[PDB]
RNA sequence: GCUGCAGUUAAAAAGCUCGUAGUUGGAUCUUGGAGGGUGCGCCGUCCCCGCCCUGCCUCCGAAGCGUUUACUUUGAAAAAAUUAGAGUGUUCAAAGCAGGCCCGAGCCGCCUGGAUACCGCAGCUAGGAAUAAUGGAAUAGGACCGCGGUUCUAUUUUGUUGG
RNA sequence: GAAACUGCGAAUGGCUCAUUAAAUCAGUUAUGGUUCCUUUGGUCGCCUACUUGGAUAACUGUGGUAAUUCUAGAGCUAAUACAUGCCGACGGCGCUGACUCCCUUUGUGUGGGAUGCGUGCAUUUAUCAGAUCAAAACCAACCCGGUCAGGCGGCUUUGGUGACUCUAGAUAACCUCGGGCCGAUCGCAGCCCUCCGUGGCGGCGACGACCCAUUCGAACGUCUGCCCUAUCAACUUUCGAUGGUAGUCGCCGUGCCUACCAUGGUGACCACGGGUGACGGGGAAUCAGGGUUCGAUUCCGGAGAGGGAGCCUGAGAAACGGCUACCACAUCCAAGGAAGGCAGCAGGCGCGCAAAUUACCCACUC
């Protein structure tokens, strides 16, 4: 099968190894998980030294962090947008460590603008009286306006991401291994590794 | 310098986080990119282009995730034709009692190198240490440039 | 080989002090997995049977431990092949001996009986000190036996008195220039002795300059050196000859002189 | 039995400050005196 | 045929020279008095040692720490069997790792053992400073808070915290 | 107490040296790159709880097949097998809070609250933390201690290694889920109740589990040392050759693999290629000294079990006294089928110059 072992190939010399034994499974290896956007499955590996992993195959759902926030939250993975490793994983929705992908946002736009209450972008009159609106308004008097108050300052948070906002899907990059862990996790991309890949995606992009 | 980043995927130390933030001047702030070094250890004084410098190199040994353990060799520097790695050539003395003078020998070895060091030129005398296999052939790392301006066979100046 | 754990000893492949015949079978005990590496133990069926010679046959030994009659440590072990080694206690009751596995000057676990008390701690050589989980620290003695909590100046190479019945350690001597000394392997494994010198060498292997109670000075590998006192005292008995080693010829001049008339 | 451990620990390496707390104090003070000149 | 070969005529110096690798390389840089081992009957004879007729600096330890090596020297690290080789009454011996005693057994027992050595190199240590190489200042450079103008960065401290 | 189930062994040993020439291997190093059964040391409170569900063997009975370590079917039915799920509890503590006082319109400063509603570890991710140094003049805020005439001073803290993103702690979650953990055992025989039947308690003797370390290891990584050959002088990559960079994979390092991107790496200090009465070493034989030759073979390391390749299980196997295909061989048959691998011990054929009993025992050594 698959052989991690180099004891085929050619040497620095260029001399012919010769075989010396068979494939050996200490020296096992396997195929990819080759994990996909979707309803989510997943299943068992046997590792070395009893052990089980996680072969994830189709994810839906991961755990994001907004970072500079120190806030984690789970979304929906709508999409793989940028891969560095190869085109295919991109085209085909691929899920891999380092893979570039939009999350969906709502539920960090629900924990900011309660924490802040500022609302995000510029959005909408109609939207803020509808729901979110009710959270906007709140009160306790008092409850809550105290704390929006004490905040301010950072609150600011990054053109970038609130421009993303307004889309309602935030670019995030995989830290995870799927195929290994079972879990698609990842950050929301920011500052420099956002501004390069929003130079990356435009730039390729058209 | 010439811009790192360079490649297609974002080159940045692991687990050094930004948050760069709002208000005046710098602006965000100054320097920009936090920079995580350490020495090496082996009293191999951890050059100041390390820490000045903005290259990525994981393979670094002050800059990078790379520890050095083992033997700590010498050798000189033949080879700088592949990027961040070189090919010293390695004399050492063979003995031969059958009847006995032993003859000159040689080996070469593949040894990363950081962009810290420079003028990292065929000739140069340098000082590499053991480390886990960087790649199929590189099992070492230049620590410090020996150097010298010296084997005069022509005048070097500062 | 190529798939799992040897569970035969070649004898011969043995360790030499345990001192089996060449003669005799092809195969000698090979420890059990314990508290002490394979090559630096004495599996007590050498003991009961090779040097205490109440055991003829592997039979007997096993015959002598399933009546319990023996304990380690002060916690009946029943296994044949049980590793005991260096600063192991061994108790056999109903024949009321207590003994401590200590070095020879040739380097052979020695057969060296201990009072009554005594019997009651060992002195073990911390290895390790750690912070273990949930913030705990914990020291590691040669002897395979963690002891959480311990206080704070023990460091490592330094020993430490442990009680036994408890564990527990009740207290500790650090390791300093002047120390008295145990050498617990390689050449000059069963020497005693003061220190004298720590040579350091980063990267690697740190040595210690022996010198014993004649001014013979020697040198062992740092992992060689155990502390086992205060110069003149001793934590521990130590065995008849004070780890003194002599030259082949004082020893000649030993045999001969004490007998053949010398009472 | 934990926790006393835990407990009575924490008093040795505490408890054992106020006889090592003077020693960084045989520093502050003379800290003045070569500086003085 | 290293130690330790032959090549004018016996088997064997290329017709001759240039010549890279390789090998090989001139001179010249520091100068009796007692201590301890074994022979000879208190006396001495004959080695070996620091001496008479030489790591700097940091500022005893520590540390700084090495100009590079090779070399050689002293240590450690060095599987057992084997081999050299100690102790040991297998009847002898090759072997084997024993055994030999106290004891007339009431001893309700004593005890010596099963040494050590070798172990290439390479690596590790360490002392030497000869030997052989190796280090620079002559299209001037290194030293010593000798002194300054310019600019940067790190944290002590004005109780506390911010400028 | 036959059996069966269950758990564990069967991955060790034994055997041979065919393959194999810096491969294997020896001495040296290493894991801060990782897995590790077991032993050993530690680690275990949050209305079915005084304890949950229901089925297979052994068995009975009935059979099939020329022939099978074949096995059908049915009726039961055990568990430390199998799938579940709880009494336990304990909280002040976090965010919320009907609110209320004092010194001042608004406000600002100092204060304190009855009642509501994520908190065991593991994993993954993200963040913080993991503190190294010496003095002063002013301005804006405010703590204590001694005060009268706005006026005098002042303090508290962070584990180790030469070096780690090490260990540990804090914050936000995550699920790897039913598919992490926190446990749904036995046989033999006198107590007490702030009080009356209960609930709490007492002798002898019969494996799991999570996480960490340990032990036996494992897998890779360092150098330095190998036979003959030049009638083998240039070699290695478009089916990766050497390197960058990122990922996928693996116990993990690594072109392992793959993309993109470079055009490398090696050689007269013998590479490359080829050969081989080459498994490698400890060792053996021949003794001036130097040397000269051998080593399959009682130990160590490596390799294989007809040839090749694949795989299951399990901590450990690319296992052949496992399996599976092909390939080469051989066997039984009622001809459809079916079953096999002595480089294990004996023995036998063939081969040859050449090599033993189809014997006894688990008592010794283990």
């Amino acid at each position: 099968g698959i052989s991690r072992d180099n004891w085929h190939k050619r040497r620095k010399t260029g001399g012919k190894r010769k075989p010396y034994h068979k494939k050996r499974k200490y020296e096992l290896g396997r195929p990819a998980a080759n994990t996909k956007i979707g309803p989510r499955r997943i299943h068992t590996v046997g590792v070395r030294g009893g052990n089980k992993k996680y072969r994830a195959l189709r994810l839906d759902v991961g755990n994001f962090s907004w970072g500079s926030e120190c806030c984690t939250r789970k979304t929906r993975i709508i999409d793989v947008v940028y891969n560095a490793s190869n085109n295919e994983l991109v085209r085909t929705k691929t899920l891999v460590k380092n893979c570039i992908v939009l999350i969906d946002s709502t539920p960090y736009r629900q924990w900011y603008e309660s924490h802040y209450a500022l609302p995000l972008g510029r959005k909408k009159g109609a939207k803020l009286t509808p729901e979110e609106e009710e959270i906007l308004n709140k009160k306790r008097s008092k409850k809550i306006q105290k704390k929006y108050d004490e905040r301010k300052k950072n609150a600011k948070i990054s053109s970038l991401l609130e421009e993303q906002f307004q889309q309602g899907k935030l670019l995030a990059c995989i830290a995870s291994r799927p195929g290994q862990c079972g879990r698609a996790d990842g950050y929301v991309l920011e500052g420099k590794e956002l501004e390069f890949y929003l130079r990356k995606i435009k730039a390729r992009k058209g | 310098m010439a811009d790192i980043q360079t490649e297609r995927a974002y080159q940045k130390q692991p687990t050094i986080f930004q948050n760069k933030k709002r208000v005046l001047l710098g602006e965000t702030g100054k320097e920009k990119l936090p920079r995580y070094y350490k020495n090496i250890g082996l009293g191999f004084k951890t050059p100041k282009e390390a820490i000045e410098g903005t290259y990525i190199d994981k393979k670094c040994p002050f800059t990078g995730n790379v520890s050095i353990r083992g033997r700590i060799l010498s050798g000189v520097v033949t080879k700088m034709k592949m990027q961040r790695t070189i090919v010293i050539r390695r004399d050492y003395l063979h003995y031969i009692r059958k009847y006995n003078r032993f003859e000159k020998r040689h080996k070469n070895m593949s040894v990363h190198l950081s962009p810290c060091f420079r003028d990292v030129q065929i000739g140069d005398i340098v000082t590499v240490g053991e480390c886990r296999p960087l790649s199929k052939t590189v099992r070492f790392n230049v620590l410090k440039v020996t150097k010298a301006a010296g084997t005069k066979k022509q005048f070097q100046k500062f | 080989m190529a798939r799992g754990p040897k569970k035969h000893l070649k004898r011969v492949a043995a360790p030499k002090h345990w001192m089996l015949d060449k003669l005799t079978s092809v195969f000698a005990p090979r420890p059990s997995t314990g508290p002490h590496k394979l090559r630096e133990c004495l599996p007590l069926i050498i003991f009961l049977r090779n040097k205490l010679k109440y055991a003829l046959t592997g039979d007997e030994v096993k015959k002598i431990c399933m009546q319990r009659f023996i304990k380690i440590d002060g916690k009946v072990r029943a296994d044949i092949t049980y590793p005991a080694g260096f600063m192991d206690v061994i108790s056999i009751d109903k024949t009321g001996e207590n003994f401590r596995l200590i070095y020879d000057t040739k380097g052979r676990f020695a057969v060296h009986r201990i009072t009554p008390e005594e019997a009651k701690y060992k002195l073990c050589k911390v290895r390790k000190i750690f912070v273990g989980t949930k913030g705990i620290p914990h020291l590691v003695t040669h002897d395979a036996r963690t002891i959480r909590y311990p206080d704070p100046l023990i460091k490592m190479n330094d020993t430490i008195q442990i009680d036994l019945e408890t564990g527990k350690i009740t207290d500790f001597i650090k390791f300093d220039t002047g120390n008295l000394c145990m050498v617990t392997g390689g050449a000059n494994l069963g020497r005693i002795g003061v220190i004298t010198n720590r040579e350091r060498h980063p990267g690697s292997f740190d040595v210690v300059h022996v010198k014993d109670a004649n001014g013979n000075s020697f040198a062992t590998r740092l992992s060689n050196i155990f502390v086992i006192g205060k110069g003149n005292k001793p934590w521990i008995s130590l065995p008849r000859g004070k780890g003194i080693r002599l030259t082949i010829a004082e020893e000649r001049d030993k045999r001969l002189a004490a007998k053949q008339s010398s009472g | 039995k934990n926790k006393e451990e835990a407990a009575e620990y924490a008093k040795l390496l505490a408890k054992r400050m106020k006889e090592a707390k003077e020693k960084r104090q045989e520093q502050i003070a003379k800290r003045r005196r070569l500086s003085s000149l």
